[PDB]
RNA sequence: GAGCUAGCCCUGGCCAGGGUGAAGCUGGGGUGAGACCCAGUGGAGGCCCGAACCGGUGGGGGAUGCAAACCCCUCGGAUGA
RNA sequence: GAAUGCCGGCAUGAGUAACGAUAAAGAGGGUGAGAAUCCCUCUCGCCGUAAGCCCAAGGGUUCCUACGCAAUGGUCGUCAGCGUAGGGUUAGGCGGGACCUAAGGUGAAGCCGAAAGGCGUAGCCGAAGGGCAGCCGGUUAAUAUUCCGGCCCUUCCCGCAGGUGCGAUGGGGGGACGCUCUAGGCUAGGGGGACCGGAGCCAUGGACGAGCCCGGCCAGAAGCGCAGGGUGGGAGGUAGGCAAAUCCGCCUCCCAACAAGCUCUGCGUGGUGGGGAAGCCCGGGUGACAACCCCCCGAAGCCAGGGAGCCAAGAAAAGCCUCUAAGCACAACCUGCGGGAACCCGUACCGCAAACCGACACAGGUGGGCGGGUGCAAGAGCACUCAGGCGCGCGGGAGAACCCUCGCCAAGGAACUCUGCAAGUUGGCCCCGUAACUUCGGGAGAAGGGGUGCUCCCUGGGGUGAUGAGCCCCGGGGAGCCGCAGUGAACAGGCUCUGGCGACUGUUUACCAAAAACACAGCUCUCUGCGAACUCGUAAGAGGAGGUAUAGGGAGCGACGCUUGCCCGGUGCCGGAAGGUCAAGGGGAGGGGUGCAAGCCCCGAACCGAAGCCCCGGUGAACGGCGGCCGUAACUAUAACGGUCCUAAGGUAGCGAAAUUCCUUGUCGGGUAAGUUCCGACCUGCACGAAAAGCGUAACGACCGGAGCGCUGUCUCGGCGAGGGACCCGGUGAAAUUGAACUGGCCGUGAAGAUGCGGCCUACCCGUGGCAGGACGAAAAGACCCCGUGGAGCUUUACUGCAGCC
RNA sequence: CGAUGUCGGCUCGUCGCAUCCUGGGGCUGAAGAAGGUCCCAAGGGUUGGGCUGUUCGCCCAUUAAAGCGGCACGCGAGCUG
RNA sequence: UGGGAGAGGGUGGUGGAAUUCCCGGAGUAGCGGUGAAAUGCGCAGAUACCGGGAGGAACGCCGAUGGCGAAGGCAGCCACCUGGUCCACCCGUGACGCUGAGGCGCGAAAGCGUGGGGAGCAAACCGGAUUAGAUACCCGGGUAGUCCACGCCCUAAACG
RNA sequence: CCGAGGGUAGGGCCCGUGACUGGGGCGAAGUCGUAACAAGGUAGCUGUACCGGAAGGUGCGGCUGGAU
């Protein structure tokens, strides 16, 4: 059937995506916790 | 004069529409037009702020001129009469010997080809616009300023009107659509005569979809809810109210008074509706 | 977190074929004039049969499954909310 | 040593289940260490509105080639979407950007919020909508509207020529729009040809033929032809389109007005450029100087912004055209021509799937376009087939039980069972015919029946063409022929009577309930005069609504018909300028502390003093409620009638053993051989009853009762047969579970149901196929029940607060 | 209570005997036939249907008879629901 | 042809009296009602009086034993549209007449549908009296309805 | 071919019968009230409407077949 995940790049750009993040004081400190804990990519990867 | 239909569906027995009879053209002034943005009932929250609307049939926004005292003693040609499906009432189309154009709530009676003005010189026939002092007192009108210079705010829906009742000072006495009796300034502009479409009321919508058309989704009674929805929600089996009836809210809605207590606006309500 | 689901907003798209034959229109009859009747034309409808499409009624299978809801037969809607 | 402990390792079940759609395989020849599984060939089968082809998303090198087979591949592997390497994606015209706006987002101005932030006109962003210039063929192992070939086109810059009041983010026009139905003419596509071109073929009885088989086109600029769309021209006035305006709008006049003209597309033709089959021979070559022609069918596509009808009344902005404003009129703009200029990103491959979403090469899910032929009334349905693509990544045998999917069945025909559950029956089209009731539509496909193939003869109308022929769509009449049977295969209603519920089409518990539930038109009550009520928000701001009482919110009821009675004492709501009570506050009789005192400080009575409450009214489609005992008639029985207690008032009409009736299978009647169900009645209604509506109601229903006809493997009562499993052999090889086990019956015993204790009985050791009585078998720290001064949802005249309102 | 699945039916039985029938008896208010009552006897047998979920029960038509009870109200790792 | 009388009919308009309610004023201890009473209303200021407003319905006098219409029925006043009828003249047609099964149309009141309207009145209904009872007669309330538009109903002591 | 008739299916009219139910006629001395006849103690009747154990009452309009 119809599961969950239904991927779209614009959809995940801009629902995750860095700039998205930036535009918000709750994304900044995800952005920032990602940073502290070394994670190599803060945001998904989209092809875009 | 309502049309009914032969019962050849179920929905087709009690489905009656308006005539159309008094309309005379069918598409509307592309200058007079822009797009009307539908909610949804949704606020810009984003929340819907009013249950049940939504899906309705697409709709252009016939631009109207309920100022009227804009063109003063211009007189103005009645060229056709058109649906608005913004409204209840019909809609005229003036020429103004301007060369500009604009819609009015098309009063009743009202001839294409006869010719209106506003001001307060006007002669007393129907489709004429004077300041409420001017208009002698008995007549029937509607498209009425509650506020001079405000903008025509009672009396616009079909077959509604006001009519004159007296004088007092600055202010005239009307008996507003609802059998109110008020004082509104007698500087405001009204339109002579009653508005048109009058078999409006009269219309059977027939069926669910017809409501669907219209933009109304379907109403829930809260009897059919749960209490974590409403006050008449929950019950094994069906269950009368079992508490004074009560909105989702939880305020009494069989007859409590819900005008703000102190508004300014008393000092000018003589009686209260009726009926 | 509404890329699942629910509702709404914007903008696009889709609905084989067959059936039934509303109003209106025309003509004919009718009458003081009418109502109205008949025929033809017409092609209405949360109209009918039925694919796609959307469903999920009954039964059977499946039950460490092909599948954390599937399969087969049957069945509902299918110009409309 | 135990924590259903934690991490890891390794056992057991077990060579067990399984190896993923039952579309299907066999053989020959190659390759290789090794082949059912890789390559080739022939035979067979499967899809063919796909299981074929082309886009979009998503994926991300999976594409092509060489060399590989440890692992991955449910077997094998020499093969592969796998390992290693190398190669491969080419654009002014395709898509997106340097263009436009949509919801929405963002947001100079501005507004609001302890902070973070929230709003917000313009403007900006935002597309699968608008706008905008490329078609055909060839080439590569792999890209091509991109390279190449042929023929077309767009914009930008500079120039020459000719023309013009040139000039805009400003004005206007236009862009610019719905649903259903639909005309003319075309195209796509398809069918036939005794015509044209072609390698061939003559079999097995016949045919050397008007034979079989194959093919008979595609693109094209100007010009022209056919079919359409768009569009009035001139003049005068002018105060409107937030400056101006010759434009637009409004008024007048004149002419043109089925037209025309101009303009713009579609189709055809068109210089020219391509393509071009079977068959045969080795993707190639030939065929071939290939031929490329006539007739017919014909779109849902094109002309298009076409036409008609309808009500629910159907985006914007730019490009473009026109107007003028600053300005400039040595400029500028328009037309024509010439030369130059033309950037960024995508482009491989998969794409109904082994490459996307489902942990898997997973029977599931995934939007758009093409989707051929024949027959079946039609069609995208169904059967078979083209092109093309496949046989589903374990096989080989056997021919038990049992299971699944399927076929048939003597006599009977629902006797099965909770239930005809299931499976039969019926089944399309044409014709005949068709009941109660009805809201006159319907009920209706009611029911029930007849017809249906093939051949010969005759003949009617519609399309094409010419009016004929020919092709083509519907037929009508007659005479025959064959079979068990003519919708001969495939796809395709069983019917009726009667009741309950709900008017109806709709909606719902994704994944145990589709319903009588929800919704629904319709009815009533109630609130709301607009900065409405109401809702979301601390606010600003929004929605309501660019609406205005024929409107909008809330609530119940639920088409329609006939109706909806009595109670206002209690609760709610509504009205009440009196009275009673009432907070802060006002007032300050009169006290108190301290100081020598002026004073300073504190308590403080009467009295004035809101809402709320009390109190007086009203109000039921507001919350709700609508009696008891006793007696009585000239047979008996029963009480129209009476008496009395009580209430705010004592249940009216209609209905009633009911979706409600406990006693209960009430009693009677019907249906049956027999009826706890059903239907019709009665009424002592445990415990109906009138908008939590009451009683009916045509039509409707995958709702729930009851009956009958038809027909049956449901059954008496089972039999046989098919295939996929089960079974045996080769390959690969799980699982939950498991204290250890050398694990029998009976009668007892035991924590009360013993393989394990006692006594007796029985019993050589180990398996394989089967069945399920036991191992209080597995699974799940019982969901029932209680317990915990555990938790959570929900209620209210429980307590206490809070928002909100007064 | 770290689970002993709970009514009825179906299927398959097996056991007790306080015997429904069939066999053997004594007494009888046993003339015969038929019946009553008690004794012995568990070998075998003990039907089909209507109603209801029913067990049971009532009813129809039969019968030699239409027995009662145990087996976790026998039997859901056997089915039904 | 020339005239006449008439509440004949339809539409529109429009005038004053009265009642009820509302507001202002003034004023106080009752008003109302009956056979008598009581319910009811009134110091929250009623009744009675003055002024202002709103709204609906019916038209006093004239008015009659009157007039008109086929009947049902029709009454302030005004305009318009329209029917019937009578008289005079003796002018035109030349029996063109009478009646009339069916048919069609009209048809008080009440009642029904859909809108509106609602002052007075008033079935139902509530209350107060009366009475043995009093589902009545009397009194206080009161909803349909009575009024308008359209559409039905088609009855009557529709009687002379 | 037609054809008596038989079968199947569905209609129409009539007769008989039916749990129960509706009123109707009738019947020496039943129960409740007293509606009508006198102004019958509320003049009566009337069509309709609603209500009521019952006769009846009441609303609206009509009649005199009403009285003084
Ligand atoms: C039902 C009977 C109750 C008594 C009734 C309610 C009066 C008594 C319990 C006693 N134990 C049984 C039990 O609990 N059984 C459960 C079973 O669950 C499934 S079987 C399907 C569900 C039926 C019953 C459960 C409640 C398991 O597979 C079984 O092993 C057993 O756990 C009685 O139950
Ligand atoms: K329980
Ligand atoms: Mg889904
Ligand atoms: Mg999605
Ligand atoms: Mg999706
Ligand atoms: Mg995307
Ligand atoms: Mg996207
Ligand atoms: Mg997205
Ligand atoms: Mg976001
Ligand atoms: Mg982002
Ligand atoms: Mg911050
Ligand atoms: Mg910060
Ligand atoms: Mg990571
Ligand atoms: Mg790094
Ligand atoms: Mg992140
Ligand atoms: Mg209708
Ligand atoms: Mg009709
Ligand atoms: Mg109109
Ligand atoms: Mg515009
Ligand atoms: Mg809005
Ligand atoms: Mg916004
Ligand atoms: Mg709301
Ligand atoms: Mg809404
Ligand atoms: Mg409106
Ligand atoms: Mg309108
Ligand atoms: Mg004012
Ligand atoms: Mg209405
Ligand atoms: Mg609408
Ligand atoms: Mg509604
Ligand atoms: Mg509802
Ligand atoms: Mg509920
Ligand atoms: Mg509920
Ligand atoms: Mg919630
Ligand atoms: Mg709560
Ligand atoms: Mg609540
Ligand atoms: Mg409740
Ligand atoms: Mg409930
Ligand atoms: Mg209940
Ligand atoms: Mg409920
Ligand atoms: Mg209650
Ligand atoms: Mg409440
Ligand atoms: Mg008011
Ligand atoms: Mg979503
Ligand atoms: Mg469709
Ligand atoms: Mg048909
Ligand atoms: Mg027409
Ligand atoms: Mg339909
Ligand atoms: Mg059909
Ligand atoms: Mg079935
Ligand atoms: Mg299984
Ligand atoms: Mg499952
Ligand atoms: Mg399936
Ligand atoms: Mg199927
Ligand atoms: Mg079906
Ligand atoms: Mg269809
Ligand atoms: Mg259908
Ligand atoms: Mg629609
Ligand atoms: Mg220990
Ligand atoms: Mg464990
Ligand atoms: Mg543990
Ligand atoms: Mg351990
Ligand atoms: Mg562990
Ligand atoms: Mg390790
Ligand atoms: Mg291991
Ligand atoms: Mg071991
Ligand atoms: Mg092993
Ligand atoms: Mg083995
Ligand atoms: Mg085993
Ligand atoms: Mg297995
Ligand atoms: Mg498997
Ligand atoms: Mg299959
Ligand atoms: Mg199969
Ligand atoms: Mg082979
Ligand atoms: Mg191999
Ligand atoms: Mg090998
Ligand atoms: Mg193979
Ligand atoms: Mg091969
Ligand atoms: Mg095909
Ligand atoms: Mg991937
Ligand atoms: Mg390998
Ligand atoms: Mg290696
Ligand atoms: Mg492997
Ligand atoms: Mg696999
Ligand atoms: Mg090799
Ligand atoms: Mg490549
Ligand atoms: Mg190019
Ligand atoms: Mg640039
Ligand atoms: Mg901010
Ligand atoms: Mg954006
Ligand atoms: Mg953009
Ligand atoms: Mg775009
Ligand atoms: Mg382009
Ligand atoms: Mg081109
Ligand atoms: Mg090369
Ligand atoms: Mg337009
Ligand atoms: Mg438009
Ligand atoms: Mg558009
Ligand atoms: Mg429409
Ligand atoms: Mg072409
Ligand atoms: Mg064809
Ligand atoms: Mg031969
Ligand atoms: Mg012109
Ligand atoms: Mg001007
Ligand atoms: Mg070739
Ligand atoms: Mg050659
Ligand atoms: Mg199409
Ligand atoms: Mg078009
Ligand atoms: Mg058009
Ligand atoms: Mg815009
Ligand atoms: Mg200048
Ligand atoms: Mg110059
Ligand atoms: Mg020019
Ligand atoms: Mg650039
Ligand atoms: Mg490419
Ligand atoms: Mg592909
Ligand atoms: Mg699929
Ligand atoms: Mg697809
Ligand atoms: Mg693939
Ligand atoms: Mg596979
Ligand atoms: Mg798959
Ligand atoms: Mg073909
Ligand atoms: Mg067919
Ligand atoms: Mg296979
Ligand atoms: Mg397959
Ligand atoms: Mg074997
Ligand atoms: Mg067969
Ligand atoms: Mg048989
Ligand atoms: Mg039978
Ligand atoms: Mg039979
Ligand atoms: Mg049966
Ligand atoms: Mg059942
Ligand atoms: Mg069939
Ligand atoms: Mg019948
Ligand atoms: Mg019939
Ligand atoms: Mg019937
Ligand atoms: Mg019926
Ligand atoms: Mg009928
Ligand atoms: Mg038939
Ligand atoms: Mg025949
Ligand atoms: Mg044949
Ligand atoms: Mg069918
Ligand atoms: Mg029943
Ligand atoms: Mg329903
Ligand atoms: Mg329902
Ligand atoms: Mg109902
Ligand atoms: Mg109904
Ligand atoms: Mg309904
Ligand atoms: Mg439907
Ligand atoms: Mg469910
Ligand atoms: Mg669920
Ligand atoms: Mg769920
Ligand atoms: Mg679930
Ligand atoms: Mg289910
Ligand atoms: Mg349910
Ligand atoms: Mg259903
Ligand atoms: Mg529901
Ligand atoms: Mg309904
Ligand atoms: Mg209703
Ligand atoms: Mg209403
Ligand atoms: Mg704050
Ligand atoms: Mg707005
Ligand atoms: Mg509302
Ligand atoms: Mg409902
Ligand atoms: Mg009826
Ligand atoms: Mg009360
Ligand atoms: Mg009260
Ligand atoms: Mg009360
Ligand atoms: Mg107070
Ligand atoms: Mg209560
Ligand atoms: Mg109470
Ligand atoms: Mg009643
Ligand atoms: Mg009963
Ligand atoms: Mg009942
Ligand atoms: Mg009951
Ligand atoms: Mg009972
Ligand atoms: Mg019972
Ligand atoms: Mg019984
Ligand atoms: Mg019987
Ligand atoms: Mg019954
Ligand atoms: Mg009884
Ligand atoms: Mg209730
Ligand atoms: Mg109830
Ligand atoms: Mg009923
Ligand atoms: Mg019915
Ligand atoms: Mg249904
Ligand atoms: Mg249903
Ligand atoms: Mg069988
Ligand atoms: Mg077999
Ligand atoms: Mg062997
Ligand atoms: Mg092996
Ligand atoms: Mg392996
Ligand atoms: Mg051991
Ligand atoms: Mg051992
Ligand atoms: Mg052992
Ligand atoms: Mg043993
Ligand atoms: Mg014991
Ligand atoms: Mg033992
Ligand atoms: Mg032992
Ligand atoms: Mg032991
Ligand atoms: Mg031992
Ligand atoms: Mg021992
Ligand atoms: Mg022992
Ligand atoms: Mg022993
Ligand atoms: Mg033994
Ligand atoms: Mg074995
Ligand atoms: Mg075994
Ligand atoms: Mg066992
Ligand atoms: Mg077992
Ligand atoms: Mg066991
Ligand atoms: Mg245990
Ligand atoms: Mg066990
Ligand atoms: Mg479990
Ligand atoms: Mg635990
Ligand atoms: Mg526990
Ligand atoms: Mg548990
Ligand atoms: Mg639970
Ligand atoms: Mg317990
Ligand atoms: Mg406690
Ligand atoms: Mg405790
Ligand atoms: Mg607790
Ligand atoms: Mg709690
Ligand atoms: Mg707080
Ligand atoms: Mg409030
Ligand atoms: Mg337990
Ligand atoms: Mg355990
Ligand atoms: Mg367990
Ligand atoms: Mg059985
Ligand atoms: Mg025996
Ligand atoms: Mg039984
Ligand atoms: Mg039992
Ligand atoms: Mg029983
Ligand atoms: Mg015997
Ligand atoms: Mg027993
Ligand atoms: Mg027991
Ligand atoms: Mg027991
Ligand atoms: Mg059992
Ligand atoms: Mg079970
Ligand atoms: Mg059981
Ligand atoms: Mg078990
Ligand atoms: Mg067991
Ligand atoms: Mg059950
Ligand atoms: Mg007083
Ligand atoms: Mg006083
Ligand atoms: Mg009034
Ligand atoms: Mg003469
Ligand atoms: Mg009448
Ligand atoms: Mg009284
Ligand atoms: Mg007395
Ligand atoms: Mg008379
Ligand atoms: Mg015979
Ligand atoms: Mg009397
Ligand atoms: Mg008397
Ligand atoms: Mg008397
Ligand atoms: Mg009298
Ligand atoms: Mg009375």
């Amino acid at each position: 059937m119809k599961r969950t995940w239904q991927p779209n790049r614009r959809k995940r750009a801009k629902t995750h995506g860095f700039r998205a993040r930036m535009r918000t004081p709750g994304g900044r400190k995800v952005l920032k916790r990602r940073r502290q804990k070394g994670r190599w990519r803060l945001t998904p990867a989209v092809r875009k | 004069a309502v049309k009914k239909f032969k019962p050849y569906t179920p929905s087709r027995r009690f489905m009656t529409v308006a005539d159309f009879s008094e309309i005379t053209k069918t598409e509307p002034e592309k200058s007079l037009v822009k797009p009307l943005k539908k909610t949804g009932g949704r606020n810009n929250q984003g929340r819907i702020t009013v249950r049940f609307r939504g899906g309705g049939h697409k709709r252009l926004y016939r631009i109207i001129d309920f100022k009227r005292w804009d063109k003063v003693g211009i007189p103005a040609k009645v060229a056709a009469i058109e649906y608005d499906p913004n409204r209840s009432a019909r809609i005229a189309l003036l020429h103004y010997v301007d060369g500009e154009k604009r819609y009015i709530i098309a009063p009743d009676g009202l001839q294409v080809g006869q010719q209106v003005v506003a001001g307060p010189d006007a002669p007393i026939q129907v489709g004429n616009a004077l300041p409420l002092r001017f208009i002698p007192v008995g007549t029937v009108v509607h498209a009425v300023e509650l506020e001079p210079k405000k903008g025509a705010k009672l009396a616009r829906a079909a077959g509604t009107s006001a009519q004159i009742q007296g004088r007092e000072g600055d202010y005239v006495i009307l008996r507003l659509p609802s059998g109110e009796l008020r004082k509104v300034h007698g500087e405001c502009y009204a339109t002579v005569g009653a508005v048109g479409n009058a078999d409006h009321k009269n219309i059977v919508l027939g069926k669910a979809g017809r409501s669907r058309w219209l933009g109304r989704r379907p109403h829930v009674r809260g009897a059919a809810m749960n209490p974590v929805d409403h006050p008449h929600g929950g019950g094994e089996g069906r269950a009368p109210r079992g508490r004074p009836p009560a909105s989702p809210w939880g305020w009494q809605t069989k007859g409590l008074k819900t005008r703000k207590r102190r508004k300014p606006s008393s000092r000018f309500i003589i009686a209260r509706r009726k009926k």
